[PDB]
RNA sequence: UAAAUUAUGGUCAAUUGUUAGUAUUCAUAUUAAUUUUUUUAAAUGUUUUAUCAUUUUAUAAAGGUUUAUUUUUGAAAGAUUUUUUGUAUAAAAUUUUAGGAAUAGUUAAUAAUAAUUUAUAAUUUUGAUUAGAUUGUUUUGUUAAUGCUAUUAGAUGGGUGUGGAAAAAUAAAAAAAA
RNA sequence: UAUACAAUUAUCAUAUUAAAUUGUUAAGUGUUGAUUUAACCAAUAAAAAUAUAAAUAAUUUUUAUUUGUUUUUAAACACCAUUAGGUA
């Protein structure tokens, strides 16, 4: 609505809302469609992180299935890597690489998500593996 | 506190942080992003 | 004082000199910036230019667009001249009468020997060209020299229809020149400008009347608008000032 | 980074410059409003300021509001290094205006701010 | 009485009304700052050209026989006689289409019944908003590229135009209500921004509209500030029409590109094409130019006929060069900026420039 | 409004105090408010801002040497048409001509 | 949030085009009269929601029974097919509808909008009677349902209804989206879908479903 | 934070960062950041005809 | 819109204050520094030559600059004789001050013009010009880290203009024609 | 002395997609008098009712426009001063 304020992506904003179906332990939740976004869902869900998703492909939205265990969510946090649209963070196959190395122990716990120069949306993992370097977009758990 | 600093509610991820910081100014220096136009160190 | 040190203007090397000489043995001066005086500025225009063997020859026969009665170009043409007499009327004998306007799309040399052949052939030829082409509203604004300022003309804007002529003229070209080989002054896979020639100064002439139309006359006319015309009518004309009070016209096509 | 270096392949920076032309008062002189980029890396984003150029044209084809391509050249006076190169876009409606014996673009209603109240009625 | 002098007793909240009083009813600006006083000759003929009544034009009844000929046939049979079966619903495609006669109803339909039920669906009865729709209606379909079309640059811009009329001469009767003068400048802000795209789609429709409607003001850049940094051109590169035009009809792009390979400029390969592209010239350029053109002659002139004026200037040139401030044109002589690539000189060394920038750069 | 509605910052309390402020803070802040209107009033303050003049700078009218209030200071040096003009609308303030919107008048004022 | 005005809260799982709820300039909501069956005020009201629970049933599909003659005679009204619903149904709000602000708030005052609530006049049924039937006998429109052939609404309705959205959403396991499956953590599911076909598995499709089927049974947690 | 950059706060700092950030930046639509109040109602009583040559 | 393996690969990111209802990066912590200590500098006479001359020997004085500083081989290197070549002075980006207004030997065209050539000129609120502070675009410190916080010093106008180049008036630590 | 805000919800002053603006109604004379007030004092007392639909969403209004101060008492109440008036 105004200057100060970030300039919102339909991916900051389908994370807030899966987080959100998620504390209110709804089964299913309305997302907006874009390519990044169900390039996410669908690597969220190899990660077995969502219990399901489709695309209809009816043009706003498509919609994901969330997926509880005892008692609560399997996401524990999921977040967006950037507030904005203007900014664009870069994620070096070093760094990347990073991540997988908890004190020299190899941990694919955490999932990264990112963009590739040839368009495809891939974990930090398969990135790692073929050595490109990504754009960022989220980090669930 | 109307007048003071805002707060964060819990932490950063730390990891998150330092994905963040790909393209900062020391990355910038190690790529050789700015000219040398200048005698810099001896 | 008033401005830079050494004013840019005037900063000149001349290659066309030599290695050692401008800093030892002589300086040369010259006033350089004549010559840099740029083809806007002098008016001068560049012509498609002749092969020498056909530089030789005169010309005998040009395509022409025919101005309509009622012209802007013509009433405008008209007023210059008036302006121009009452400025100095030694222009007098270089003038064309605004009877003998007309637009000169390309000029040709025709051998006196083929000649019925080779008009038939042409009228032909160019009456294919231009059945498709409906009229032109071209626009005249400005002027421009031909032959080291001999020539004075009203330059042709490509700022309307003009587009459409530049592609009928260059099939005519390829045609009359191309395929029956026929002397177009130019290389005939080269475009002709088109233009009004306002004043000119022959070979007879040349002797009283000096060798360059002085500029100080058409200098404050060198941009001004003549205006926009339609033409309907496109002719292959044989140069005699004398017959009709126009050139004696030996083919025409109709534009509609 | 920016669209300039994007489309051209520039021997020396800014040797090339898309713009447009705002006013012409001065003979074959086209000043020239420009883009180009600056980043800050500490919240990792760009901005785009603007400057002025001023583009030697001769025959003065230009008119205010083109989109103009500009190069850098010879020294030709003593702000001048910019030439322009080639009319990427030219104003079909301005020349039309012009001919009609009208100012290519209307005068701005306004100029600069100022600190003053000016009281002029009618 | 000479300048507004405001008062202001600082514990009261505001001043006092400064000074000989401002005038008593505010002024209505544009969006731009600009003064109306009242709507201008042309407006003020569209709206009593609206009030008294609008038509439709023979055009389309015109159209309507030379389409579906076979229609305009039977209803040329039908005449005065009254119809069950509507043939003349082509004329009329849309519901808005029929402004004749009040709720859309088209006239060949009023043929059977009373003329009292006629001269009461008449224009003569309808509601003001009902005649805006009128005049509306009627130039939508002017301007129209086809029937149902609203959302193209040519119609919104027209119908913009006219509320922004309407507006207008509503608030020059009763003058407060800001909610409207609002409505008006975003109205305005509107239209500004469909004119403008209206000039890069085709511009002879933008001209006829601005000469019938009389909006020239709202195509006014605001300010000269932002004007400067090429912000009013800046627009339409955003609105994406920048590159538009199709130059091929007009323009013969041959002239208006350089060469990549030479280094020419589009100057020059306009020059050796043999081809002149320059802009109609006002009064400045011609006569700058024209007595540019001429100095070879004066100069010629003056030195054949009058060696000894020249000489004594030129012996003042000569001598000039050896006194002076620099001799020699080297990097700090032969700087084109001086004042500016020195400017630690300025305050107390050199005394001829009181500022380090005369220039853009 | 040229004034300041406030002096200090009169909303202090904790996030999400629901109100703007609290009634101690507020009261505190009326205190300081005002002794500053009172002495304005006392001292019978005036400005002006002219027009065609930088307009935050502000001429102090209550300084100037007819109307200041003290017999000792010396006032301050304003340009004398500019001068006798202030002072003539300083004087035809004052009351209220018939078919003039009432405006509200006071001792200090004059 | 303690600010009054910010109480609705921050809820993303709106379909408005904020996710502040309370910067929305659309809906403003009515805490006194509303929420009695959607528990708090603030959140969206039944037919709105984007977001959907468990045990709770979701949007009835509209119609606007003749296509279940395969199916069981006895099967009664499918429970979410509606006649009339409207995901865009205005719920009259006082403090937007009924605004009293300006009135000192006595028995008859505020302004009031009566395009809100359907007429319950007789004016209207009254002042539209006509001997020319209704829309629907006059066939006036065009387009239909705007999907098109509709198995549940304008086409007839065969096999089997789902009515948890269990093969609705589910995985294409084969490269053709011949075969698809949802899994559990120790079920999988395994669907094959060819509805053109009436489920004729082609050669590949087959070979296929061998290595679905066995891939899917030689797992180690199902 | 250095003590000594702008005034003797803290909150200075940031107020003068805050005409360095950039989404913040002057443009055509965000104009005179750094004073808008000393040209307001500059031109209220300024009357310009706008500018017509065309009819 | 499917999983993957010929299995740890492409070489280490890792946070340590004893507080005092609660809200808010603020006293006492560590690391880095100043407080803090004579183990790295140094003295005057530069030097040949054909003699009152002529060859060799080119950036540490101060002033306070934020749209700012830019350049050749004709010297030496340098090789056989004499001619012998062209390339350079120009730009682009980054530019500080809590509360913000106009600046000016002045722009562009002409040209080796004009202390009165011609013109609707140039800089500025996209923050100018004056004024304050300040030695500009590989150098530090803290830190797990997008940051925060340093970086010296060195080009200060012209006026017989020498010299390849002004860098030319003590203050080396540069072997300067056996 | 140097040494790392927030970005899911934060109350004092930098607004912004909005449908308003305009309505000519009411009320008034019989008679010899302690009404109002906790309490004083001036001194005819009755009164001013009507409007919905419609205006399309966003992208260059920020020198523009905009946030309860208002002619006319020869009309009152009310309020302020106290019998003189002010204001309404
Ligand atoms: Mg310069
Ligand atoms: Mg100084
Ligand atoms: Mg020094
Ligand atoms: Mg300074
Ligand atoms: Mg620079
Ligand atoms: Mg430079
Ligand atoms: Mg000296
Ligand atoms: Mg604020
Ligand atoms: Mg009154």
């Amino acid at each position: 609505r105004r200057r100060e304020e970030n300039l919102y992506t339909p991916i900051y904003d389908f994370c807030h809302r899966i987080r959100e179906a998620t504390e209110q332990r709804k089964r299913f939740v309305v997302v907006p469609s874009t390519i990044e976004t169900r390039g996410c869902a669908r690597v969220m869900h190899d990660h077995g992180l969502v219990a399901g998703f489709r695309d209809f492909h009816n043009d706003r939205a498509f919609a994901v299935e969330l997926k509880y265990f005892q008692g609560d969510s399997t996401i524990n946090v999921i977040e967006p890597c950037s507030y904005d649209g203007r900014t664009e963070f870069e994620w070096s196959p070093k760094m990347m690489r990073r991540l997988l190395n908890t004190h020299g122990i190899h941990n694919r716990l955490v999932v990264y998500i990112c963009r590739t120069a040839d368009n495809r949306i891939i974990d930090h993992i398969h990135a790692v593996k073929e050595n490109i370097g990504g754009r960022g977009l989220m980090m669930v758990h | 506190h109307r007048s003071g600093k805002a707060r964060a509610f819990v932490f950063r991820d730390p990891s998150l942080r330092m994905m963040r910081a790909g393209s900062g100014y020391q990355q910038l220096r190690r790529m050789g992003m700015p000219m040398q136009v200048g005698m810099g160190w001896r | 004082e008033r401005g830079l040190y050494f004013p840019i203007n005037h900063r000149i090397v001349d290659h066309r000199i030599a290695p050692g000489v401008t800093v030892e043995e002589t300086d040369v001066q010259s006033r350089y910036r004549r010559e840099l005086r740029t083809n806007f500025a002098t008016g001068e225009t560049r012509q498609t230019i002749a092969p020498p063997w056909s530089a030789r020859e005169r010309p005998t026969h040009f395509f022409s667009l025919r101005l309509p009665s009622r012209n802007s170009v013509t009433l405008r043409v008209k007023e210059m001249h008036n302006h121009l007499l009452f400025s100095h009327q030694q222009c007098a004998p270089m003038l064309v009468s605004p009877t003998k306007l007309h637009i000169t799309l390309g000029v040709m040399t025709i051998p006196e020997n083929s000649r019925e052949e080779l008009v038939k052939n042409i009228q032909q030829s160019m009456s294919e060209t231009f059945a498709c082409v409906q009229p032109l509203q071209l626009r005249f604004r400005g002027l421009g020299t031909f032959d080291f300022g001999r020539v004075l003309f009203i330059r042709v804007v490509p700022e309307a229809d003009f587009g459409r002529l530049e592609r009928a003229v260059c099939d005519i070209r390829r045609r009359v020149g191309g395929v029956l080989g026929v002397d177009l002054k130019g290389n005939p896979h080269d475009s002709y400008v088109p233009h009004v020639t306002v004043a000119k100064i022959r070979p007879n002439q040349r002797q009283q009347l000096g060798d360059t139309i002085p500029q100080s006359l058409w200098a404050d006319y060198q941009h001004h608008d003549f205006g926009d015309v339609t033409l309907s009518t496109v002719d292959l004309c044989r140069m005699k000032g004398s017959p009709d009070g126009y050139y004696h016209t030996e083919g025409a096509v109709h534009l509609s | 980074y920016d669209l300039t270096s994007l489309i051209f392949n520039q021997p020396r920076q800014g040797s090339d410059k898309i713009g447009y032309v705002v006013g012409t008062s001065m003979l074959k002189t086209a000043v020239v409003a420009t883009n180009h980029m600056v980043y800050y890396p500490k919240f990792n984003q760009r901005v785009s300021r603007t400057k002025r150029f001023f583009a030697h044209d001769e025959d003065l084809a230009c008119v205010e509001g083109d989109l103009v391509h500009i190069k850098q050249c010879r020294k030709i006076s003593k702000y001048k290094h910019y030439y322009v190169f080639s009319i990427l876009e030219p104003n079909v409606e301005g020349r039309e205006r012009l001919k009609l014996g009208l100012k290519a673009v209307p005068p701005p209603l306004f100029g600069y701010p100022v600190s003053r109240r000016i009281v002029k009625l009618n | 009485e000479h300048p507004a002098i405001w008062l202001w007793y600082p514990w009261r909240m505001n001043p006092e009304p400064p000074t000989p009083h401002m005038p008593q009813r505010r002024a209505l600006k544009n969006v731009h700052g600009a003064v109306f006083n009242d709507l201008t000759p042309v407006q003020k003929k569209r709206q009593e050209q609206m009030l008294y009544g609008v038509n439709i034009p023979e055009t389309r009844q015109m159209k309507f026989e030379e389409q579906h000929p076979l229609l305009a046939g039977a209803l040329r049979k039908l005449e005065g006689q009254p119809k069950g079966f509507p043939f003349w619903y082509r004329k009329y495609p849309t519901r808005r289409h029929a402004y004749e006669y009040r709720f859309s109803i088209p006239v060949e339909m009023l043929d059977g019944y009373n003329d009292d039920v006629k001269k009461a669906l008449s224009k003569g009865m309808m509601s003001i908003q009902e005649k805006q729709f009128a005049q509306e209606a009627m130039y939508m379909e002017r301007y129209a590229e086809h029937d149902f079309d609203t959302t193209s640059p040519a119609v919104l811009a027209v119908k913009r135009a006219l509320k922004c009329r309407v507006l207008r001469n509503h608030l020059l009767t009763n003058p407060h209500n800001n909610i409207i003068k609002t409505v008006l400048a975003n109205t305005e802000r509107k239209l500004n921004h469909a004119l403008r795209r209206l000039r890069k789609v085709d511009f002879k429709k933008y001209w006829e509209i601005i000469r019938d409607h009389d909006v020239q003001d709202i195509l006014q850049p605001p300010n000269l500030v932002t004007y400067r940094q090429g912000s009013y051109w800046k627009y339409d590169w955003n609105a994406g029409l920048a590159i538009s035009t199709n130059l091929a009809d007009v323009m013969d792009p041959r002239g208006l590109n350089g060469c990549v390979e030479t280094g020419r400029s589009r100057s020059e390969v306009a020059r050796d094409l043999g081809l002149s592209y320059t802009r109609p010239l006002h009064e400045n350029e011609k006569k700058q130019l024209s007595h540019q053109a001429v100095y070879y002659e004066r100069l010629a002139k003056f030195k054949m006929e009058q060696p000894e004026a020249a000489r004594a200037m030129e012996r003042e040139r000569f001598v000039r060069k050896f006194s002076g401030m620099f001799v020699k044109m080297d990097i700090r002589s032969g700087a084109p900026d001086f004042p500016s690539t020195y400017r630690r000189l300025l305050g107390t060394k050199v005394v001829r420039w009181a500022s380090k920038r005369h220039g853009p750069n | 409004r040229w004034a300041a509605k406030f002096y200090g910052q009169v909303t202090f309390g904790p996030r999400n105090y629901p109100y703007p402020s609290s009634r101690w803070l507020a009261r505190r802040f009326q205190m300081k408010k005002h002794r500053i209107i009172k002495r304005f009033r006392f001292r019978r303050y005036k400005l002006a801002a002219v027009a065609n003049l930088p307009f935050a700078k502000m001429i102090r009218v209550g300084m100037l040497p007819e109307l200041k209030s003290s017999k000792t200071k010396r006032g301050d040096v304003v340009d004398p048409t500019l001068s006798g003009q202030l002072v003539s609308a300083v004087k035809n303030t004052g009351e209220k001509r018939k078919g003039q919107r009432t405006r509200p008048k006071s001792k200090y004022q004059v | 949030a303690n600010h009054p005005n910010r109480q609705s809260g921050i809820q993303f799982l709106t379909h408005y085009n904020t996710h502040q709820r309370f910067r929305v300039n659309k809906d403003y909501i009515d805490y006194m009269h509303w929420g009695k069956e959607q528990g708090q005020a603030r959140l969206p009201h039944r037919h709105q929601r984007v977001a959907f629970d468990f045990n709770d049933q979701l949007h009835p599909t509209r119609i606007g029974y003749a296509w279940f003659a395969s199916q069981d005679p006895t099967f009664g009204h499918h429970p979410d097919l509606s006649s009339s619903f409207d995901p865009n149904y205005r719920v009259f709000s006082h403090p937007e509808h009924w605004n009293k602000m300006f009135t000192k708030r006595r028995p008859g005052e505020g302004d009031i909008d009566l395009s809100v609530l359907p007429s319950r006049s007789l004016l209207g049924p009254l002042m539209a009677h006509s001997d020319t039937k209704g829309i629907p006998y006059f066939k006036v429109d065009n387009r239909g349902h705007s999907n098109g052939r509709v198995p549940g609404v304008n086409a007839p309705f065969f096999g089997e209804f789902d009515q948890k959205m269990m093969q609705a959403m589910s995985r294409p396991l084969n490269a053709n989206r011949t075969i698809t499956g949802n899994d559990g953590r120790f079920s999988k599911t395994i669907m094959i879908n060819e509805p053109q076909c009436n489920q004729a598995l082609s050669a590949k499709t087959a070979s296929e479903l061998s290595k679905e089927i066995d891939k899917a049974t030689n797992a180690v947690y199902s | 934070i250095a003590h000594w950059y702008c005034g003797h706060k803290f909150r200075h700092r940031f107020m003068r960062d805050k005409r360095f950030h950039p989404s913040l930046q002057a443009s055509h639509d965000a104009r005179n950041r750094f004073s808008k109040r000393r040209h307001f109602k500059t031109n209220r009583w300024n009357y310009q005809q706008a500018y017509r040559d065309m009819p």
